[PDB]
């Protein structure tokens, strides 16, 4: 640099001695010598300067660029982001996401592919495409110094570490694996932590925040992503939990004994002349807490139990070959449960199966249904024999899912969590034992 | 070894679990099952800018937090001795 | 017209009382304290302002700029709006009305010297800088207006913030200090005044500090700026400097 | 347990009308299974095709007892894991308290001297 | 009223 | 202490690279003891060096063998069972 200052014409040429700072990577030299107040700084002079960078993993000199007057929204042109994608893109990290892409696919790492494919043979959100172009090649700092000028900077967290997470799970090579789940750990901190703060520091807007969908980053929101990444972590923080817990009551006070709402639901007009102590006319009142979550699971809790009794007395005490009202009521409520089974299975069918709960639940309905076909069927006494027995299994099935309400219970939910474990485990120990 | 599995923490996973159990009723509608299936038969038949930007500032907030971390060493002693 | 918050054109011979009058009658309060300030965007550069609009804020402060869209005042306008966005802050930008790139009669509508949009309040000079001596006699008056809920004895308060250079810098510094009540504060010719808190030293701290500067002025210029800087270091009481919550600190040990 | 109950009662017999019979049936199913010697094993001796589903479902229902005998065990285990010496030491302050506040006679003799306590 | 006292001003 | 070194030492090795990783683990010297490194590691019963992320990969690709070390396991069941199904899809193999 000091040969090249003192050169009679290189004096002026103040671009050429920031090409050479560039190439060997000196920081400090650069902001100290070549960036002052002589000369002004335009985005145009400085665009190949920050391209080259780019390419050859600058982040100091990246951030340098951008606090000196740079407007990366404008560098970002098609031509450029569409140039980059297709040269400067390792084969060997397209040739790992092609795998993951085949093997473990998502909702989210499909979108990547498609974004990657569009800019590779030929946009809304050229930063959002630039920090996912750092974090395939587990650029750490570059990729930091990208998020920083992100709009939606905790849901772009989630994002990179949920495509992380389904990128490490490759096994084609083991270290590229780990340093991405890594980078996915700690960027997954880094979310927790900047929303943590948000919480904090305000209540209502990092609600608002946290529901609300981007201009499709990935097509899902902060919380959709979280779950979708298990990251149990993000979603177990006290601001998550309370905003979980506002949604749950309604507009019933979060704060107030539950024994009064147990009353209130049980005596109808004690609601509106009361203990009730809403959070927010009377018809509002009153209309609000029959809108509640918790007041609708309650009941439906009590009319899950009164259906199984009535189940219970109609396939026990009353049955003939010929049909009887008890159980044309139990054939209306079971297609009643049906319906919202349908229901549920109508958004994300394949999530939707992938729960454990709605696996047991799904399975129910064939069976009751094979059931109560056989029973129609009155001439035969054998068919009506198999029914009967059939619908014994069906009572069985059903109390076994009963117990799904504990859930709701803070006292009492991490007992059914490990009831589960216990049944995956005691599966493979009693298989020994049968073996033997 | 059903003592392995229990010894770990299951505060953190029912919490996580408990997403499931609000979002089925919060999305659903909020009428109970015996007077479901009139309502089901009813079923048959910009803004942005302002939370980003207090985003942003809390974004800075805490990238000032983090950074603030460097002045703990003795660098900062170092330079005033030197 | 109204740039679309409130911009004016008031020429050069107007009343600083009725220019107050105008924008406390029914635009803003009193003031309990008032200040006024491509650049290098260093992290200290950019740190020291936001702690300052952040003082300004919680103590309701006026800010007064130059108020155009190039320089350090577009930053000192989009740090205003994104607090906002996050018990309002002022800011007033002065300008020449001819200096303007762009004039529209007027309510008018203007869209991209250019003006920066993000200040609140804006007002145009019609000369033909001629808004220096506008803004010394309106700072000098506001400092002869009493306001007795102000913790400040008497008077309301008023700093000086000096950040960059030039002769307009020197010249405004020069004309404040001149008001024995207005304090200054810095934060190249801050270097320059810094290592000098009688003509070598002058000389060589500002050939030091702007070496093309003090190329391009001419010999007179230097012994102007050189007279200035030894005016303003005579009353080194009331100067401050900042060393290389501070930004509160130094204000405070100003006043 | 009084799921698989009314589920043996289906098995058992078809259907039932008299509200005796049918709650002592039932009611034995738990004792029956829990001393030993259940009727159950005499209640188990197209039926090529009816017994296999109900001997897999029992052994299904003996494999939920063994998961619940293991839970139990499992959550003991977390529960009694940490420590009591400080619970303890709070709770004699209520043991403590109860006869120091009292009148420090025995019951046998205490009543006469409740006796002068009314007066 | 606006406009009157602008023009007043100036 | 020595196993210790051994163990940082093959750790930054397999890091740095995979295929000669594996040559040296696997290569046998010019009569040192008449044994590799894996023979005298399992000989020890150093558990903590032949459980590294590098080791347990080169036993898992031997394991595995020509077969693709990602693909689904189902699908290799399904075309252990079916055999025309192997060499018309799902298999992907990792290398006629
Ligand atoms: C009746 C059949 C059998 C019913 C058995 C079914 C039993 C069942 O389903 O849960 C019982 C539940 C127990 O209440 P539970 O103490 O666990 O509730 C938690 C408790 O109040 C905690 O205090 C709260 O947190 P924290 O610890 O203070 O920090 C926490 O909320 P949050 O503060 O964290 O946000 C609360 O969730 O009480 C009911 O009434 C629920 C409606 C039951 C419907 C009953 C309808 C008759
Ligand atoms: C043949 C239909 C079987 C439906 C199985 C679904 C069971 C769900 C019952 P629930 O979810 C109630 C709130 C609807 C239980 C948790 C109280
Ligand atoms: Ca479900």
């Amino acid at each position: 640099y000091k040969a090249f200052s003192t050169n009679e014409q290189d004096k002026d040429n103040w671009n050429g001695q920031l090409k050479l700072l560039l190439e060997w990577n000196q920081l400090d030299l650069a902001s100290d010598e070549i960036f002052t107040n002589d000369r002004r700084w335009e985005s145009a002079d400085l665009q190949e300067v920050m391209f080259t960078a780019l390419i050859k993993d600058r982040p100091k000199f990246v951030r340098l660029f951008l606090e000196n007057g740079l407007n990366l929204q404008k560098f970002l042109t098609n031509e450029v982001l569409t140039e980059l994608f297709s040269t400067h893109f390792s084969t060997l990290v397209y040739r790992n996401l092609q795998i993951a892409k085949n093997s473990y696919n998502d909702a989210l790492l499909t979108f990547v592919w498609k974004l990657v494919a569009n800019f590779r043979r030929s946009t809304r959100h050229p930063l959002q495409a630039l920090f996912i172009w750092a974090i395939l090649q587990n650029k750490k700092e570059l990729s930091k110094v990208i998020w920083e000028q992100t709009k939606g900077c905790t849901l772009a967290a989630l994002g990179a570490s949920k495509l992380l997470k389904t990128l490490a799970k490759v096994k084609n090579d083991i270290n590229a694996a780990g340093e991405s789940e890594e980078l996915a750990n700690e960027y997954e901190t880094r979310a927790v932590e900047l929303f943590t703060e948000c919480y904090s520091n305000d209540e209502d807007l990092a609600e608002q925040l946290l529901v609300y969908s981007c201009e499709a980053w990935g097509g899902s929101n902060c919380l959709e992503l979280a779950v979708e990444a298990t990251d149990q972590h993000f979603i177990a923080q006290p601001g998550v939990q309370n905003f979980l817990s506002k949604q749950w009551y309604g507009e019933i006070s979060r704060d107030t004994k539950n024994w009064k709402i147990i009353l209130c639901l049980f005596i109808i007009p004690l609601v509106g002349c009361g203990l009730v102590s809403f959070r927010k006319k009377l018809l509002w009142y009153y209309v609000a807490f029959f809108t509640s979550p918790f007041v609708v699971f309650s009941w439906n809790v009590v009319f899950y139990i009164a259906f199984l009794l009535l189940f219970a007395y109609v396939l026990l005490m009353d049955f003939h070959s010929v049909p009887h009202t008890p159980e044309l009521i139990l054939y209306a409520l079971v297609f009643v449960l049906f319906c919202d089974e349908v229901r549920q299975w109508y958004m994300n069918g394949v999530n939707y199966f992938t729960d454990l709960w709605n696996v047991m639940d799904t399975l129910g309905l064939f069976y009751f249904i094979a059931g109560i076909v056989f029973r129609l069927h009155s001439s035969n006494k054998s068919s009506l024999y198999s029914g009967r027995v059939i619908f014994c299994l069906d009572y069985i099935i059903f109390t076994l899912r009963l117990i799904h309400i504990f859930t709701v219970s803070r006292n009492l939910g991490p007992k059914i969590i490990m009831l589960q474990r216990m049944l995956i485990d005691v599966f493979f120990f009693l298989f020994l034992f049968a073996v033997w | 070894y059903t003592v392995g599995i229990v010894q770990e923490n299951n505060d953190q996973v029912w919490k996580f679990q408990r997403y499931f159990l609000v979002q089925e009723y919060c999305n659903r509608l909020n009428i109970p099952f015996p007077f479901v299936v009139f309502a089901y038969f009813y079923m048959v038949v910009n803004e942005d800018n302002e939370t980003l930007a207090w985003e942003g500032v809390m974004k800075e907030n805490y990238l000032v937090k983090i950074n603030t971390k460097a002045n703990d060493n003795s660098e900062e002693m170092r330079h005033r001795f030197r | 017209g109204d740039i679309q918050g409130k911009y004016l054109r008031l020429s050069c011979d107007t009343d600083s009382e009725t220019l107050y009058e105008l924008l406390t009658q029914h635009w803003h309060l009193k003031t309990p304290n008032l200040v006024i300030s491509n650049f290098a965007l260093k992290p200290r550069m950019r740190k020291i302002f936001s702690r300052l609009i952040y003082i300004a804020q919680s103590k309701g402060a006026w800010i007064l700029t130059g108020g155009t869209h190039y320089g350090l005042m577009k930053y000192i306008g989009e740090v205003v709006r994104d607090n906002t966005i996050s018990e309002n802050i002022v800011a007033i930008g002065i300008a020449a009305w001819g200096m303007v790139s762009n004039r529209d009669t007027l309510s008018a509508q203007y869209i991209m010297y250019i003006l920066d949009n993000n200040h609140t309040h804006l007002l145009l000079v019609d000369n033909g800088t001629v808004e220096a001596k506008l803004r010394n006699q309106l700072e000098k008056y506001i400092s002869e207006r009493t306001s007795q809920d102000s913790n400040y004895g008497g008077k309301i308060p008023i700093v000086c913030f000096a950040q960059g250079g030039g002769r307009e810098t020197l010249k405004a510094i020069n004309t404040s200090v001149k008001s024995k009540i207005p304090c200054v504060v810095v934060e190249q010719i801050a270097d320059v005044i810094a290592s000098l808190v009688t003509s070598s030293m002058v000389k060589e701290k500002l050939v030091r500090f702007l070496p093309r500067t003090v190329s391009r002025l001419p010999e007179e210029e230097i012994e102007s700026w050189i007279k200035w800087l030894k005016e303003i270091l005579e009353s080194s009481h009331l100067l401050t400097v900042i060393k290389m919550e501070i930004v509160s600190n130094a204000i405070s040990y100003a006043l | 347990m009084v799921a698989f109950g009314v589920a043996r009662q289906g098995i058992l017999r078809q259907n039932e009308q008299r509200w005796r019979w049918i709650f002592r049936s039932v009611i034995y199913e738990p004792y029956l299974a829990m001393f030993g010697q259940v009727p159950s094993d005499v209640d188990s001796t197209p039926e090529w095709i009816t017994i296999p589903l109900v001997c897999i479902y029992m052994l299904s229902t003996n494999i939920l007892l063994v998961n619940l005998l293991v839970a139990m065990f499992g959550y003991t285990v977390g529960i009694v894991q940490e420590n009591n010496d400080q619970v303890w030491k709070f709770q004699r302050y209520f043991l403590v308290q109860e006869y120091c506040n009292r009148l420090n006679i025995p019951f046998p003799f205490v009543v006469f001297a409740y006796f002068y306590m009314v007066v | 009223d606006l406009v009157n006292f602008i023009q007043a001003n100036f």
